[PDB]
RNA sequence: GAGGCCCGCCGCGGUGCUGACGCGCAGAUCGCUCGUCGGAGCCGGGCAUGGGGGCGAAAGACUCAUCGAACCGCCUGGUAG
RNA sequence: UCCGCGCCCCGGAGGACUGAGGGGGAGACGGGUUCCGCGGCGCCUGCAUCUGGCCGCGGGUGACUCGGGCCUAAGCGGCGGGUGAAGACCGGGAAGGGGCGCCCGCCCGUCGAACGGGGAGCCGGCGGAGACUCCGGCAGGCGCGGCCCCCGCGGAGACGCCCGCCCCCCGGCGACGCGCACGGGGACCGCGGCGGGCGGCGCCCCGGCCCGCGAACGCCCCGCAGCCCCCGGACGCCUUGCGCGGAGAGGGGGGCCCGGGGGCGGACCGCGCGUCCCCGGCCGCCCCUGAAAAGCCGGGGGGCGCCGGCCGCGCGCCGUACCGACCGCAGCAGGACUCCGGGGUCAGCAGCCUCUAGCGCGGGAGCGAACGCGGCUCAGGGAAGUCGGCAAGCCGGCUCCGUAACCUCGGGAAAAGGAGUGGCUCUGACGGCGCCGGGUCAGAACUGGAACGGACGCGGGGAUCCCGACUGUUUACUAGAAAC
């Protein structure tokens, strides 16, 4: 893992970049009501690349 | 360790290892053989002892004489 | 680093070869018999330990105006 | 009271090229300096005896004068081997002439 | 001296194991394998086994092919003679 | 049933020879114009050990006839050959141990080894430790020479076929008892996965034809016909006779 | 200073208590007591071998909690007096 | 545990634990942001929480020298083609490489290893999070240019000395097993001394504790063993064990290599016993013989002109946080590869205590019922208990006696069975001599509720009979066996 490859690191960094909650202004604009991304992953309970 | 040097704590009850373990009967041989081979060699170089005697004495020293 | 050959080679290097700086580090830790001259070159830093301050002066004499001195 | 140290190499596995020597640094700490495996000097092609005069350093970092022996077939043949080769060659030519004469 | 009275001279290592027949056979082969043989060149009793069939004289620095456990095998000694007699006869 | 061990062995895969670290293929020097007329002189650079062979091998360096370098041959070593020997491979070669000459040239009664089954085969018969073949007779009209193979069987081979004079070295290697299972594991590790061996009467009915019942018994006779099927030939194949006997 | 030698640590196994546990700490763990501990040894990485096939110091054992024939999808909403 | 906002948080004081095969410091892999700072408790933290690996916000991984990349390994793929209904599978025999005039030339791996091989990194510092990467010094490697210079000498020899390149040939280095010993270094350790800083002190104390630093690299000098040279011609020379010598010993003088030591530059003084790691010369071992290549460098022959020195510059690509965070539904007495390893007692890296470092686990209070689990002791008897000594207990360290049948002569054997063991005060031994440095082996007195392997660690033994010779292997998760 500390000896990773750029192509494994860049697909893992997309997940870190997109593990975000819906911006609050987006909920207000769309009247979303459901404010949970649901594609968000927590390292301990998750198995990305599996 | 100052008592041990005097000879205070080294009796049979305070020994938990075999005599060979406490002092290797091999390292006592190397020392004696080296000490005696040094003595005989110096005598031969000094011309105190003959070359032939040196060989005879060298063998008897190797033979635990 | 190396020790320069007396001031024989030291002054020869000082005259032409890289002598970016010389340092007259006298009193290294306030100790006696201590004038250490440290010539910076491209290849190596060279040090000649000289017995006396007067001995050091003869080598400092002839130091190029272009050659830079620093004193410790 | 602890002089335990940590690995200098990329991985802890201690192989032949992964051996360290501990020295104390100026800042009073034990440091692990790497121990390079000694390359070995050239050995005579005929026979197997190490050629005298050539240091056990990788040949690239040696200097041409150091990596050579001043003798015909110097870093290849040891002197005893070379003198046997010279003698064998000379004698063969001398026996051939005797066969013709 | 004579630390082992019987022919357990080199086979003392095996201890009470492998049976008498194996140990007796090993006595002959083992004693032959670790023996010093006379090099046909050095003429010095310095030939010792390196591997099965390979024997080297430490002084002569010459390696020679031989029997697995002896520098020279009885079949080989006879063959060299037969080849010599036939060679001399052909010329 | 299950495929038996013999069937599983022919796909290699674990039963393939452990050929790593083996010096090379031991073979007689190739027949060349200088071998066919006259003799090529080689020097025995080394006598070494092959990983899976009991007999010592030998690196003999011959001159390159084709070009300008020196060519190295690997030969099974006859006993008595030494480093720095001069070995001649040729039609005009003297009868000394080590030399390779055509079998017609070799005289009758001569111990020979690494004999060629057919001319220019570079080695075939008499290659194991101690083994040798003997020249029995030459028919000069049929250009054929009778030899006795180490088995005893007599083979008529072409007089052109070459052989190395001498008896292969390593002689008397099997006289020493292996003594321990461990010594066997070390010998077989340098060869192939054939050891340890489980008897078929030990295996369950699926694994072997001898298979298994309430008591360990071969069931039907161990003797099997030569025309058995590939998974059925397991005991004594085509036995002319069985049993211990005189002679 | 020899040994598929002995005692014994780690290691690697797993004997007995038929101990604890048995809604477990755990879909096999725990504690003692043990077998061995220079060797047919133990351990990592890479690689090879594939389903009636493999591999097996052989127990029908093992092949990803699955083996007297793995698993996944389909034929298949198989057929059942 | 006490006090301090007082929370299981944090700070101080205590009392402890993991106990150098660590509840320590670090990596490989796997996770993939868990890392850091700030705020927060709604989720989660199986009790709580002001805590957090949780939640929100903002950040964090810097390399010519470390690793990848490159080489080859087991292997795998490729190949005019060869098959097969195909999908696909199989594979050397096939006009297989380059510039200009030529010449030389059978025939694939820019596959495969973050442990194997490889050109070269050290010190000191800095940050909330990182470092062989930053920064400051000091060096080493490999190339690109400018300038200058310029094509071998010395020796009796082994060598020495700053030295050319290309082709083709030949060789070397890369490059190698396991072991018991023995030697030499490094680190560690301990002992004194001196210098600095403490703590305790009812009595003693120069008796306790903490600190006292020196890297890569560059020159010069040494360096055992080994291997050679020159004279010369022999019972000697030597190890721990060996081994060695008319194919040349000893002796005398030399050469080489030696992962090392010193001196200077970089930049506190002495001594000892061990331990650990490297290294050396051996000796043993094998039906076991302990990889390869890239690369680099000699040598012979031909060609042919280099060579150096000095001074600048350059060095691209990717990995680089953290892990008590991995995998078992989980923040699960389960697994999971390494590296480095202080003190005392000890034969010990065992057990038991400890320095460093870490740190008090899905909570706490009472009470002291039965019963259960983990232990402890038991009068007299001593297996009468039970399917069966199951379980428990006896035994055990060391020294010195003593030891049977049987035997494959190696065993049995630690057979069996006795006796001693502490503390003090000494006395010899043994190397050490300018006498200085050892900590074991004996022997002796005097002691003491009739104690002493005082904890700890640590065989109960014998007589047979049946199997299987043996060491090994086996049913992961009911059979370790006489089975294999």
């Amino acid at each position: 893992t500390a000896n990773k490859t750029l192509s494994r690191k860049l697909r893992l960094a997309k997940k870190t970049k997109t593990n975000k909650n819906i911006p609050r202004w987006v909920i207000a604009k769309d009247h979303l009501k459901k404010t949970w991304n649901y594609k968000r992953h927590h390292w301990r309970r998750s198995h990305l690349k599996l | 360790h100052a008592a041990k040097r005097l000879g205070r704590h080294s009796g049979h009850g305070k020994r938990r290892g075999t005599r060979e373990a406490r002092m290797p009967s091999k390292t006592l041989w190397i020392q004696r053989q080296r000490v005696l081979r040094r003595l005989l060699s110096r005598y031969r170089d000094d011309e105190k002892i003959d070359r032939h005697l040196y060989e005879t004495l060298y063998a008897k020293a190797k033979g635990n004489m | 680093p190396n020790t320069i050959t007396e001031e024989n080679l030291m002054k020869m290097i000082a005259d032409g070869r890289g002598k970016k700086l010389v340092v007259k580090s006298c009193s290294k830790g306030r100790l006696q018999g201590k004038v250490k001259l440290k010539l910076r070159t491209a290849k190596y830093l060279y040090t000649l330990t000289v017995p006396n301050a007067d001995d050091a002066k003869s080598i400092v004499k002839g130091c190029k105006d272009k050659v830079e001195v620093q004193y410790v | 009271a602890d002089c335990r140290v940590t690995c200098r190499f990329h991985s802890t596995y201690r192989t032949r090229s992964k051996i360290v020597r501990y020295k104390r640094t100026p800042g009073n700490r034990l440091t692990s300096l790497r121990v390079k495996k000694l390359p070995n000097a050239p050995h005579c092609a005929e026979t197997g005896k190490q050629i005298h005069g050539i240091p056990r350093v990788i040949p690239q970092h040696l200097t041409r004068q150091q990596r050579k022996v001043s003798r015909p077939y110097g870093g290849k043949l040891c002197g005893s081997a070379l003198r046997a080769h010279i003698l064998e060659s000379f004698l063969n030519e001398e026996n051939q002439a005797l066969r013709e004469i | 001296m004579a630390k082992r009275t019987k022919k357990v001279g080199l086979t003392g290592k095996y201890g009470t194991r492998y049976g008498r027949a194996a140990r007796k056979q090993l006595l002959k082969i083992e004693t032959s394998q670790k023996a010093k043989y006379t090099c046909p060149f050095c003429a010095k009793d310095k030939v010792r086994r390196t591997a099965c069939g390979i024997w080297t004289c430490r002084s002569c620095s010459k390696t020679m092919a031989g029997g697995a456990y002896s520098l020279h095998t009885e079949p080989a000694n006879a063959a060299r003679a037969t080849i010599r007699r036939l060679r001399l006869a052909r010329e | 049933g299950r495929r038996i061990r013999v069937q599983r062995k022919g796909a290699g895969s674990v039963f393939r020879a452990h050929v790593a670290r083996r010096l090379g293929a031991a073979k007689l020097r190739a027949n060349d114009f200088a071998e066919r007329t006259g003799s090529v002189r080689g020097v025995v650079k080394a006598i070494l050990h092959d990983r899976g062979r009991g007999a010592p091998l030998a690196r003999v360096q011959f001159p390159n006839m084709r070009g300008e370098g020196r060519v190295n041959e690997l030969f099974i070593a006859p006993e008595g050959m030494y480093t720095g020997q001069e070995v001649f491979s040729g039609n005009k070669a003297t009868l000394h141990i080590g030399n390779i000459l055509p079998v017609g040239n070799i005289p009758e009664g001569t111990y020979v080894c690494n004999v060629e089954e057919k001319p220019m085969d570079r080695g075939c018969l008499a290659r194991a430790s101690g083994t040798y073949c003997l020249v029995v007779a030459h028919n000069m009209e049929t250009n054929k020479t009778r030899i006795r193979l180490p088995s005893g069987q007599k083979k008529l081979i072409s007089s052109k076929a070459r052989a190395m004079i001498g008896l292969v070295a390593g002689g008397g290697r099997t006289d020493k008892p292996l003594l321990k299972a461990g010594n066997a594991y070390h010998k077989y590790k340098a060869k192939r996965n054939c050891w340890p061996v489980v008897r078929g009467v030990a295996m369950n009915p699926v694994d072997h034809p001898h298979g298994g019942g309430n008591h360990q018994h071969i069931g039907v006779s161990s003797c099997v016909p030569r025309n058995a099927v590939p998974g059925q030939k397991v005991g004594l194949i085509a036995a002319r006779r069985t049993g211990c006997s005189g002679g």
